[PDB]
């Protein structure tokens, strides 16, 4: 049968669909998608879904469209989909309904084969291809399939919907009940069964009526592609029991619906209408949050549904993987360079301060979420200020990361007040409800922000700072509501330190300015200082007039093949496929090192001018040194990969005792001493060593590895070097090292 | 969705007609008989909303009566027509009845935006007048608030009393129906002619170097200065990656005999799109923004930030000495150009200023400290020199 509003008939579509729902294996799925081979050697995923629901009752069936897409002879489907929803679901439930009929009468017991049929059955079809948020939707997809992302604002209190009249027992004292099947009530004039009161007025008992629950959801999406001028644009969503409350405010939902279109009324006395539609999306599934918190429920069955979705994890989330893509990954995790490379890779138009970049990459894939049964919010992630003399690329690194990364929000300092970064709630008036604007730093849960002349910013601002960047949480407590909203997010400020310039006869805790507990709250510190080289200067020089000489300049560094794109990918990869186990023996260096770190912090005068190494210094360690392990595609944390992390934070520090002001204009006499002890030492042994030849390796284990740490094993070639000049000893060919005659 | 291009003046040079239809006028030239004429207006987008699908052929199936009937939409203000004409339950004592059905009908994408003058273009009087727009058919979305173009269609007052009473008059409303744009700012005619004939006449650098500030003489390399920086026009947008302003941000020091002040109005008069102010002339807020978040459709408003207003011309500025340094930081933003970012009261949004800076600045000690070095005098830190191209102290 031919429909005579959409010209798709049902009974090629249904019987097709049947043996779709038949035919269905995991492989289609794998073969498109390229990823490797089992799935217990793939069984019929459809019946799998169908049973458990039949013996749970749930009624729903999820689906991602891209799965029907997947199988031959669907395409079809999958497309009409897309393009007639409205009877596309239509026919999809009546062959869901009947097709567990077949399978109860195939299976013996279930239902008793009625209680199955009388209850209806609904589907779900989501991730049918993400549409490009809002400012693309076109008036000619007014009935369709959207795809939208981004976070909600405003939830309506749960709102009842007539379905069955349940009118008023007259004196005639047979009450009557009728549905509705539009949104029309007719109320019949003569009175019930007997017309005792053909003239009648019925009335209707507006309590004993049944209902649906109709929730209005605001939604304003993610500021993916706004490009300026207008804050990030608004759907108004409706949710139609099932799915209702399955979001609160302030999550970061997705969903895939049907776009809708309805008049208004100006006047409302008049029938009159007015043109210029107003827009919504009736709701169809709603991915829950596109998170892993999973402290507790919101709703109803609706969480089978995410038991059902989060099993799937890494096609969906990933959104593509093909193992010449993931052999490219793995690849370019073999390189050794890696760490340096990918540095660059992020900023290939910034300059040698390449330690800002190792940093910065270090925040990108920051931390992994431990979550305790007890304690708990543990700040998975990270916070990196950066300091120096003006004109130093600092912005433009900050341009560079928040461009990088899926999710940033650009922000200035002093432009900006405590509600700009952190959200203000409203009890609106209109509900009675909590609704939360704006929060730029909520716009960022999950993924960096960005915050520039840090100082500048007031101290009225740059309180809650104190607040969320230690527990991404913010606790507002104004005249009308107390609550707490969570905003996880990995904070990235600049800075400048006071002046304009360092004073290097200043302390240097004093120099920068903030006060000791909100800097102590930044996990790691940099002093981007700029010098009078005039080594660096005229490379640095060339750096940028090479750019200058042609019109549309790229790979502005040294031409060494980077992943401009590529590396997004690896990194949406990275963050969601590893976490890092901290085996035993980091333990023990992760210990050593940080109390190495505090006792030499330790003074009597480092109280009021020096940067005290506190349990945030342990805290950064960890979180900083698992995320160095996630990159390079490490499954455990080894024990030389704390080292670098150490690296990096005495990046800030390396170079003051009990006074600050590390100055340190950059061989020593004491220097001298140690190649001159290290020159006996190897003499002696080489001479009481009678096989005169032995690897430089050897020598080492011989040697450098019989007590405390190693040593740079470089000044050894030095002492080696020497030897030669002197000729005390020969290499004698890179495998030994003999000596002298 | 068919439109109309206006002719290029070419025809009107071989074949002189009814040429003001090409004519750029501004939306002050707008002559009450000019009201309906394809008229072709230059200025500034501003509060263009967001896509809305407005109706064209609205749909009535009855689903009793089968009739799918089709009436045409009227002004924006129409009714859904009552029980169907349809004779298949007709011609009874029954008629069903019928109601629209989206897909049935035909829609079509609609906006809305504002125009304002060039600043340029008005009076030293009155204030600067907006003027609606409804842009029809597949030309949405192809324009933005902020960029100088010509948009052109027809001139029409659409007949709706707002309180509904009794007496209706005219509240004469309008819109361009937009018939054709023009995004300037991405000749070969005779302004190019005359740019042979400029080029040839030689000199040209000093020649302009000369004949700016043309009531002023002496000071010649402020003046050299002053022509490099409205000249500007480099850039290095490198892709995938760093932005580079290519802008120029030059500052001054000196005392009242300077006439400094004088030399901003020549030159911000010069400049197209330029514009003065003051140091202590704006507040923070109000010379980078201000925005309201509009409450009847929840959305933003920029309410002319003297910065966003210089966007694409030369800012004047007098003492910037006394700019409360609190309020510096605006400005310092300003370094980084063609970004102004701002998260307050409920919004966080950027807005982008193509611009340059031009600044007039006093020694602190009125006229100068010879005892002391130059940048005491200069109180400014360094990180707002750095940011600067070119200091002339004088
Ligand atoms: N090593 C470098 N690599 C790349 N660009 C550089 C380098 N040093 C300076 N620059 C350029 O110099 C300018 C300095 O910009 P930024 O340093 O980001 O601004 P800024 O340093 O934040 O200014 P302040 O005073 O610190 S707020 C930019 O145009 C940079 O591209
Ligand atoms: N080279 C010159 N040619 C013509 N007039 C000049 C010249 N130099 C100075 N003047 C005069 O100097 C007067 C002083 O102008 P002012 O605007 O008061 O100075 P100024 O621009 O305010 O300097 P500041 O801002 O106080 S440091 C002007 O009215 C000019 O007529």
């Amino acid at each position: 049968r031919i429909i005579w509003g959409t010209n798709v008939s049902i009974q090629e579509c249904t019987t097709n669909f049947r043996n779709f729902l038949m035919s269905f294996k995991y492989k289609f799925r794998k073969i498109l998608d390229e990823r490797e081979e089992n799935t217990t050697d793939e069984e019929l995923y459809y019946i799998k879904q169908l049973n458990e629901m039949r013996e749970l009752g749930t009624s729903n069936l999820n689906l991602d469209a891209r799965n029907l897409l997947a199988y031959k002879q669907t395409e079809d489907l999958y497309h009409q989909l897309l393009n007639y929803p409205q009877e596309v679901i239509s026919i999809m439930d009546q062959t869901i309904k009947d097709c567990m009929v077949s399978l109860i009468v195939d299976n013996n017991l279930d239902y008793d084969l009625d209680e199955i049929e009388t209850k209806f059955y609904k589907v779900r079809p989501y991730n049918v291809g993400s549409c490009k948020g809002m400012r693309e939707l076109n008036p000619n997809d007014i009935d369709k399939l959207i795809n939208l992302k981004g976070l909600v604002l405003r939830s309506t209190p749960v709102i009842p919907d007539m379905k069955v009249a349940f009118f008023k027992c007259n004196v005639c004292d047979h009450t009557m009940a009728v549905e509705i099947d539009r949104g029309v009530i007719q109320e019949p004039a003569r009175c019930e069964r007997i017309d005792c009161n053909e003239p009648n007025s019925m009335s209707l008992i507006h309590n004993r009526c049944s209902f649906a629950d109709k929730q209005v959801i605001k939604l304003q999406e993610t500021p993916d592609f706004v490009p300026d001028g207008q804050t990030p644009h608004s759907i108004s969503l409706c949710v139609y029991d099932e799915l209702v409350d399955s979001c609160r405010a302030g999550d970061r939902i997705e969903v895939t619906g049907t776009f809708r279109s309805i008049p208004i009324r100006a006047n409302s006395r008049q029938r009159v209408l007015k043109s210029l539609y107003k827009t919504y999306v009736d709701v169809v599934h709603v991915k829950k949050v596109s998170d892993k918190r999973l402290d507790v429920d919101t709703s109803t069955i609706e969480q089978e549904l995410m038991q059902n979705k989060v099993d799937h994890n890494e096609v969906e989330e990933v959104r593509q993987i093909t193992d010449q893509d993931l052999a490219k990954i793995r690849e370019v995790a073999a390189r050794e360079d890696l760490y340096s490379l990918l540095a660059r890779s992020i900023a290939p138009s910034i300059y040698e301060l390449e330690d800002v970049k190792k940093g910065i990459l270090l925040q990108l894939f920051g931390g992994t979420n431990k979550t305790f049964t007890k304690g708990g919010r543990y700040r998975g992630d990270i916070n990196i200020l950066l300091c120096g003399d003006p004109s130093t690329s600092k912005s433009q690194i900050l341009q560079y990361v928040h461009k990088i990364t899926p999710r940033g929000v650009y922000t200035s300092g002093k432009g900006s007040s405590a509600v700009g970064l952190t959200a203000y709630i409203t009890r609106d008036v209109d509900t009675k409800q909590l609704v939360l604007e704006s929060g730029a730093l909520v716009l960022s849960d999950g993924g960096v922000c960005c915050i520039d002349e840090f100082d500048k910013m007031s101290d009225s601002t740059r309180s809650v700072l104190h607040e969320v960047m230690e527990q991404q949480t913010i606790s507002i407590a104004k005249a009308g509501i107390i609550t707490t909203l969570n905003a996880r997010s990995s904070i990235l400020a600049s800075a400048n330190p006071i002046g304009s310039r360092y004073n290097p006869n200043l302390p240097v805790t004093e120099n920068i300015d903030l006060p000791p507990p909100l800097l102590s709250r930044f996990d790691l510190v940099y002093l981007v200082l700029d010098k009078v080289d005039e080594k660096n200067d005229r490379e640095l020089a060339k750096h940028l007039t090479n750019l200058y000489l042609e019109d549309k300049p790229e790979h502005i560094s040294q031409d060494d093949v980077l992943p401009v794109e590529f590396l997004t990918m690896y990194i949406s990869y990275a963050k969601e496929h590893i976490h890092p186990i901290i085996t035993e023996a980091a333990k023990t260096e992760l210990v050593r090192a940080y109390v190495g770190m505090r006792k030499m912090g330790d003074d009597s005068r480092s109280d009021e001018k020096r940067i005290t190494a506190t349990t945030r210094q342990l805290e950064s360690m960890i979180r900083l040194a698992e995320a160095h392990a996630k990159m390079k595609l490490k499954n455990v944390v080894e024990l030389e990969d704390v080292q670098e992390a150490v690296r990096l934070i005495r990046s800030a520090i390396k170079d003051y005792a009990t006074d600050p002001k590390t100055g340190k204009i950059d061989k020593s006499v004491i220097q001298r001493k140690l190649q001159e002890d290290l020159s006996r030492e190897i003499m002696n042994v080489l001479k009481d060593q009678a096989s005169d030849s032995m690897s430089f390796n050897e020598l080492i284990k011989q040697i450098n590895e019989h007590s405390q740490d190693r040593v740079e094993s470089s000044d050894i070639q030095e002492a080696l070097s020497r030897l030669q000049q002197e000729d005390k000893v020969i290499v004698l060919g890179e495998g030994v090292r003999r000596s002298v005659r | 969705f068919l439109y109309f291009k206006p002719l290029s003046q070419n025809c009107a040079r071989r074949y002189r007609k009814k040429a003001i239809s090409s004519k750029p006028l501004s939306v002050r030239q707008i002559k009450g008989d000019f009201l309906g004429q394809l008229i072709t207006v230059r200025g500034i987008i501003t509060r263009v909303s967001d896509v809305k699908p407005a109706v064209e052929v609205i749909a009535y199936t009855c689903d009793q009566c089968g009739y799918e009937v089709f009436q045409e939409v009227n002004s924006r203000t129409f009714t859904p027509l009552s029980e169907c004409t349809s004779e298949e339950c007709s011609q009874n004592q029954t008629k069903g009845q019928l109601f629209m059905s989206t897909r049935a009908s035909k829609f079509s994408a609609f906006q809305e935006c504002k125009i304002q003058e060039l600043s340029q273009q008005v009076p030293v009087g009155h204030i600067p007048r907006s003027l609606n727009i409804h842009v029809n058919g597949t030309l949405v979305r192809s324009l933005s608030p902020g960029d100088i173009v010509d948009v052109t269609g027809i001139f029409l007052p659409a007949p709706y009393t707002g309180f509904k009473a009794l007496k209706a008059g005219l509240l004469t409303e309008t819109y361009l129906e937009a018939q054709f744009v023009r995004q300037h700012k991405k000749l070969t005619s005779d302004v190019e002619e005359r740019v042979m004939e400029l080029i040839t006449s030689g000199d040209v650098y000093n020649r302009l170097a000369k004949s700016i500030a043309p009531e002023i003489y002496g000071n010649l390399d402020v003046k050299k200065a002053l022509l490099l920086l409205l000249v500007g026009g480099v850039d290095k947008r490198v892709g995938d990656g760093m932005k580079i302003r290519g802008d120029i941000n030059v500052c001054l020091m000196g005392d009242p005999g300077v006439a400094k002040s004088q030399l901003l109005k020549a030159i911000c008069k010069i400049s197209p799109r330029g514009v003065y102010t003051t140091g202590k002339g704006s507040s923070g807020v109000g010379l980078t923004a201000a925005v309201m978040k509009d409450p009847v459709t929840d959305e933003m408003i920029l309410e002319g930030g003297a910065l966003v207003l210089a966007d694409n011309g030369i800012c004047c500025i007098d003492e910037f000495d006394k700019m409360d340094e609190s309020d510096r930081t605006a400005i310092h933003e300003v370094m980084e150009q063609q970004t102004i970012s701002i998260s307050k009261a409920g919004i966080n949004t950027t807005l982008n200023a193509r611009t340059s800076i031009l600044a007039a600045a006093n020694p602190l000690y009125g006229r100068y400290n010879p005892r002391l070095s130059p940048l005491d005098n200069i109180n400014l830190p360094a990180a707002l020199l750095s940011r600067f191209d070119i200091l002339f102290l004088m």
